[PDB]
């Protein structure tokens, strides 16, 4: 049970943290995606105006 | 007739003038605006409130 118990409470903790760690990195890849797309579309601009 | 063909041109001056000198009104209006970047900068907020 004590052995249960910390093994339980310990891959607990690695869940919430890898959770966590994931939330946030998806934040930032939808943050980068953003940046990405929002600069074609000034890339798009440039190309229309020199045209 | 010099003086005669002259005169059509010294009349046409003032509408040559009229034209010209009056666009010097202003012509900085083709500079643009300041269209400043984020550079990944001005991301500082989480899905707490969309409607404002």
């Amino acid at each position: 049970l004590k052995d249960a118990q910390e093994k339980l409470e310990l891959a607990e903790k690695k869940a919430t943290d890898a959770e966590a760690d994931v939330a946030s990195l998806n934040r930032r890849i939808q943050l980068v995606e953003e940046e990405l797309d929002r600069a074609q579309e000034r890339l798009a601009t440039a190309l229309q105006k020199l045209e | 007739l010099g003086t005669r063909a002259k005169e059509s041109l010294d009349l046409r001056a003032h509408l040559k003038q009229v034209k010209k000198e009056d666009i010097e009104k202003e012509n900085r209006e083709v500079g643009d605006w300041r269209k400043n970047i984020d550079a990944l900068s001005g991301m500082e907020g989480r899905k707490k409130k969309f409607e404002g």
